[PDB]
């Protein structure tokens, strides 16, 4: 979409906005995601690890505003979130809603 | 130009003539016929419409005259005409032609009309008798065609243009309860209606003010002398005329507490007003609050008594912007103008008003003003904005007299001395509208009828200012809050003081204060509060106190905060009590008017001394329908739009339709609203070319742009909160779509009056739940039903916000039910995902914070609270067995409903055709094996992603080509070439040629994401719940 954008300008109707990958450990996916990140020539965000996170009261939320505003300042980029359990688990929670206000 | 009128009685419509000078300099060859505008200074603050007109020449007409048929307004040509009136040529032939007309016929003529045998003998039946001419007579909206038995209503488009018996569609009503019994011209009685009465006795008359400023321009008299506007009154013709003169040099008003003088002149003919009555500007009604009258009289007082004084003595009268210390300089400065710009006639005791304004204040005029005269100018460039009276407390006649009053001074001789402060209660405003005298931004006006609170406030203030006093008086104190901000309660206090005119004391704590240094003393506060209140409470009373924003400086405790911090919180509490107690005890009439935006916030030390504090909802439709005829009203829009031609609605606007739309949730500044509507409209009037082919004379507002502008307006609220729209298109309003809209409309009715009358009392009120497989029509219904039944849809949208580390979840769940309220016909939609979360009631996450959510949310749902209310609660859910009854038991959510199911006739193979239509379809798609290659139980939700992954299909095709064509050319012209600079220049309009097909389809359904639920899950749910909803 970067690469044939005259192709991909029109017809804003339907489209996918994200992509999510999933498999067996060893299955190359991080080094697919490398080379997309280099060969492409479209800029990549590194989120590797729930460093989202933080100490003080709903930092989290603060965070992923800061972090979405660097994607969207920055040009056209890819938001790479690896271990994605460990940053987006299920909705139940017997914690603080700290670690669930960020889903 | 300037031109002479006078006024004929030459038919209802006729070409009146002109004077030759005017005509001919126009009325040449290049039109058979002269056509122009006619302007009359009427009064008001700004001037009506004009009027076209027909002309042709004359020569027994002066310079410069004109002549029209009096019956135009409507009045008796015996009545004082035009002193001058302003005319301007049409050019260029450029004249409208009407497009509808209608007209309103009495009984008799409209049956003698349409029992004429064919169309041409009627529209000649119209034609004769109102001498009506096509291509030729000019017709305005509203106008009568004869006195009280016929009139034309309206007309469309333009308000006035030619009319062509042919092509302009002509349209007859009669009706049964006859308006045009009342529909007389103006002039409803001959002049000799009243009888002659001579001197005898002083037959006063009742006094009453007037509406505005009164133009020098339109006096009949001469006014020769520099008399400064002083004492002019004016009266509709009756009870001068039977006097000798109608201008007398003086009158006498009044002698009933103390004498006072006015001077006379004939109102002119085409005048609104009540009738037999006298109209004197404020500073004669200042002296006579009580509306006596006893003794006008006419004297030969001559033309001048006790032409001069000496050390008249002037003093202040009170009130906040006389007291304040920033104005003196100028104030005082101003007065020496008003005493010294022209001559002027005083009385002993007497009140002067003089304008003050706009914060002009350190714009020093001039560094000299001795060499010239020249105060004037500056006026024009002055609109003013405020008023302060000043009191003359006596009169200073040096010589013999028969009695100390009624005396003029002269500039050059009768200096001033000023004096201490002096009280003087205002008037009220039933009595005398003193702000649109004077054209000042003038506050709100409710009819007591509507407001509940405005009518609470008012009179509890009324029963304490005069009427209990005379006795002893329990101090005032009065507590304003409301759930939502801008809900006008400054608008209610400073309302309160213009009906009572009780003085208000309006200290606003985020300006006047300057706190927030939290520096180690609050003694700041406290001393300027405490001073300015001293320095303006004597002989100012009675009095209201009113602290607006009072939460900025009283606030909680919270008492988790650092200690030395709390200690200045208890300081500034308690001692701002001490000071309410001080002032309530230590002066006579102290009231005490309090604002707050939300009322927790005010500490309990302090909310216990108050008493009947008033909850300011916001307008229901029924407000709405008041507040928008104040903005559009006649010159609110007019009043600093100081373009050529004023502006109005004048027609067409349903202000039911503006105040049912939308206008919900719009609870104050409706004035964003009505700004927007004259901006379109103003934008679409100045972007007409000169020449156009046609001409607008004044700006006209319609109903589309306004409807337009709400949703403008709701739209760009929507990001301070969120709210709804209608982005839906192609899939509204199926009534026929399935057996359940039935149950839909008849369980959404009975709370409701308009489909059932009864009122719901004893019987339960209920919501509507929706269950079954997900992704299969939960939505659509919802709007559907929302935007076509009900008026607002404001959903909840936001349950997963449960609650912050504080437990502020019930109190937020509360201002969701009461933002429901808000906009009372409202369906709120439960998304029912998170925030419904008791399974069995003990088991989950602890049953914690989100368990309290669940017992307040079942135990508000619905406590049958009222009918008109209005709050509908729908829902949609997997299962209703998802929870443990709590907010499920029968009186809540109850008569259960079944979402259906769509495999016996599905329905969508259609709606994917159509949809798909806005991209590239003749390409075989159209048949029918794309959906049948599937079992025809196939799910609905996964259309939405075949047609989307069928367009990528074809674009990674196209694309592969394109990826061919490159190489191609990088082994032809060269390897180096980039593929976006190739891409770029051997660009052509053929790139959209993105080439779709049925394999392409079929390859994308085959390849990729079968559906989101469509194997043996949705299969067995749909079963049992349909088993189980029985
Ligand atoms: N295409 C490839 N196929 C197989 N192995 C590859 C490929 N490319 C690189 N490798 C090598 O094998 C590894 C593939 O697995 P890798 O370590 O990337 O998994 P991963 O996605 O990080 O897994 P996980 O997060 O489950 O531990 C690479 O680290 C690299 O050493
Ligand atoms: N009933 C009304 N009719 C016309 N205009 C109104 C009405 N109520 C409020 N307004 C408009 O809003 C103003 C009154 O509210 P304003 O914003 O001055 O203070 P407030 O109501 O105390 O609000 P807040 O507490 O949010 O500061 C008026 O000057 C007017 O412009
Ligand atoms: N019978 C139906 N009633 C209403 N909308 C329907 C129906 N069938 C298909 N649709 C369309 O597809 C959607 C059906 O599922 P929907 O209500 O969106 O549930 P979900 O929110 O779980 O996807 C609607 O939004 C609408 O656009
Ligand atoms: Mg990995
Ligand atoms: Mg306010």
């Amino acid at each position: 979409p970067t690469k044939y954008e005259p192709i991909f300008v029109n017809c804003p109707l339907r489209l996918r906005s994200g992509i999510l990958l999933y498999g067996y450990p060893g299955c190359g996916k991080t080094l697919l995601a490398s080379a997309v990140a280099q060969q492409c020539g479209l800029n990549f965000i590194s989120v590797k690890g729930p460093e989202i996170l933080n100490k003080f009261i709903g930092a989290s939320e603060q965070n992923i505003r800061e972090l979405f505003e660097r994607a969207q300042s920055v040009k056209p980029c890819i938001l790479f979130f690896d271990e994605f359990d460990s940053i987006a688990p299920k909705r139940g929670h017997d914690s603080t809603g700290v670690t669930d206000r960020v889903v | 130009m300037k031109a002479s009128l006078t006024f004929s009685l030459s038919g209802i419509y006729a070409p009146c003539s002109i004077s030759r000078d005017i005509y001919l300099e126009y009325g040449d060859k290049k039109a058979e016929c002269l056509y122009g505008t006619i302007r009359l200074p009427q009064y008001g603050p700004g001037c009506t419409p004009g009027k076209i007109v027909h002309c042709v020449l004359d020569d027994s007409l002066p310079f410069c005259s004109i002549v029209v048929p009096s019956k135009l307004f409507g009045f008796m040509p015996t009545q004082p005409t035009m002193d001058f009136c302003y005319f301007e040529p049409i050019l260029d032939n450029v004249v409208p032609v009407l497009d509808s007309v209608t007209f309103l016929i009495n009984e008799q003529l409209y049956s003698k009309l349409m029992d004429l045998p064919q169309e041409m003998q009627q529209i000649q039946f119209l034609h004769y008798k109102y001498n009506i001419n096509s291509m030729e007579t000019v017709v305005h909206s509203r106008d009568i065609l004869t006195s009280g038995l016929c009139q034309i209503l309206n007309c469309s488009p333009f308000p006035q243009g030619l009319v062509d018996f042919t092509e302009t569609q002509l349209i007859l009503v009669n009706d049964t309860e006859q308006k045009l019994s009342a529909l007389k011209y103006a002039n409803e009685d001959e002049e000799y209606a009243l009888p002659k009465i001579g001197t005898n006795s002083a037959l006063s008359i009742d006094l009453e003010s007037l509406p505005c400023t009164i133009s020098r321009d339109l006096l009949r008299p001469a006014p020769h002398i520099n008399d400064d506007n002083s004492i002019y009154a004016f009266t509709d013709a009756e009870t001068l005329l039977r006097l000798d003169v109608t201008s007398g040099s003086f009158i006498t008003v009044s002698n009933m507490g103390c004498v006072r003088l006015v001077k006379l002149f004939v109102l002119l003919l085409p005048n609104g007003f009540k009738k037999r009555t006298i109209y004197a500007p404020p500073k004669i009604i200042a002296s006579f609050p009580d509306c006596s009258v006893v003794t006008i009289s006419k004297s030969n007082i001559g033309h001048t008594d006790i032409p001069i004084a000496n050390q008249v003595f002037i003093s202040r009268v009170g009130g906040w912007l006389q007291s304040q210390k920033c104005f003196q300089n100028i104030i005082l400065t101003t007065l020496k103008k008003f005493f010294s710009e022209s001559k002027r006639i005083l009385c002993q005791n007497d009140l002067i008003p003089i304008a003050f304004d706009s914060s002009m204040a350190d714009l020093n005029i001039a560094e000299e003003n001795d060499e010239s005269d020249d105060e004037d100018e500056l006026g024009q460039y002055y609109k003013n904005d405020s008023l302060v009276w000043f009191f003359v407390t006596s009169a200073e006649l040096d010589c013999f007299s028969k009695d100390n009053s009624h005396f003029i001074i002269d500039p050059n001789r009768t200096k001033l001395i000023t004096t201490n402060i002096t009280n003087r209660r205002p008037l009220p405003l039933s009595r005398s509208n003193l702000q649109r005298y004077y054209g000042f931004a003038e506050t709100f006006y409710y009819d007591l009828h509507i407001f509940p609170y405005v009518r609470q406030l008012v009179n509890i203030l009324e029963t304490s200012f005069n009427c209990s006093q005379r006795g002893i008086t329990l101090n005032a104190s009065v507590l304003l809050h409301s759930t939502t901000n801008n809900v006008g309660k400054a608008t209610m206090v400073r309302f309160a003081s213009k009906y009572l005119g009780i003085h208000l004391l309006e200290i606003d704590c985020l300006s006047l204060t300057s706190n927030s240094r939290q520096l180690d003393s609050t003694s700041k506060i406290i001393g300027y509060i405490r001073a300015k209140c001293e320095n303006v409470l004597p002989y100012a009373s009675p009095a209201v106190i009113f602290l607006a924003h009072l939460d900025s400086i009283l606030l909680d405790v919270n008492a988790n905060q650092d200690p030395e911090a709390i200690k200045l919180q208890k300081s500034i509490n308690f001692e701002m009590s001490k000071l309410l107690d001080d002032f309530t005890f230590k002066f006579p009439g102290t009231t005490f008017v309090g604002s707050v935006n939300n009322i927790d916030n005010v500490p309990s030390s302090f909310r216990s001394h108050m008493r009947f504090e008033i909850l300011v909802p916001v307008p229901s439709e029924a407000q709405r329908l008041r507040i928008f005829q104040w903005y559009l009203s006649s010159h609110e829009l007019n009043r600093d739009v100081q373009q050529k031609v004023p502006v109005s609605y004048m027609d067409n606007i349903s202000f039911s339709s503006l105040s049912s739309y939308s206008a919900g949730l719009t609870p104050l500044d409706i004035k964003s609203i009505v700004e927007t509507a004259r901006m379109t409209a103003t934008a679409r009037f100045y972007q007409e070319s000169k020449k156009c082919g046609w001409l607008p004379q004044s700006i006209l507002i319609t109903q589309e742009d306004l409807s337009k502008a709400t949703s403008k307006a709701r739209n760009e609220f929507s990001v301070s909160i969120g709210a709804p729209q209608i982005p839906n298109v192609t899939w509204d309003d199926i009534g026929g779509i399935d057996f359940v809209k039935g149950e839909i409309l008849d369980t959404i009715d009975m709370p409701l009056k308009h489909p059932e009358l009864f009122t719901s009392g004893m019987k339960k009120r209920s919501g509507i739940l929706f269950y079954g497989p997900p992704g299969t029509g939960k939505t659509l219904m919802a709007k559907a039903i929302a935007t076509n039944f009900s008026l607002n849809f404001f959903s909840v949208k936001g349950p997963e916000l449960l609650n912050m580390y504080i437990g502020e979840s019930e109190a937020n769940v509360r201002r969701v039910f009461q933002k429901a309220r808000e906009a009372k016909p409202c369906v709120i939609f439960f998304d029912q995902i998170d925030s419904v979360a008791p399974k069995r009631g003990n088991q989950g996450d602890s049953g914690g914070v989100m368990d309290r959510i669940v017992s307040q949310l079942l135990a508000e749902l619905d406590g049958m609270s009222t009918d008109a209310d209005g709050v509908f609660v729908i829902g949609a859910t997997n299962r209703p067995d998802l929870l443990d009854e709590a907010l499920l038991r029968p009186g809540r959510f109850d008569k259960l409903l079944y979402l259906g199911i769509p495999d016996t006739d599905t329905k969508q193979l259609n709606i994917l055709e159509a949809l798909t239509r806005k991209f590239v379809l003749d390409n075989d798609v159209k048949l029918i094996e794309l959906a049948k290659l599937c079992p025809f139980n196939y799910t609905g939700a996964d259309f939405y992603a075949l047609c989307s992954d069928a367009m990528l299909n074809a674009m990674s095709r196209i694309a592969r080509m394109v990826e061919k064509k490159v190489s191609q050319h990088n082994e032809l012209t060269g390897e180096n070439i980039s593929t976006r600079r190739w891409f770029d220049k051997i660009a052509t309009k053929e790139d959209t040629k993105v080439v779709v097909k049925m394999e392409d389809f079929l390859k994308a359904q085959e390849q990729l994401t079968p559906s989101v639920s469509r194997a043996e899950l949705n299969h067995y749910e749909a079963v049992r719940a349909n088993f189980e909803g029985a």
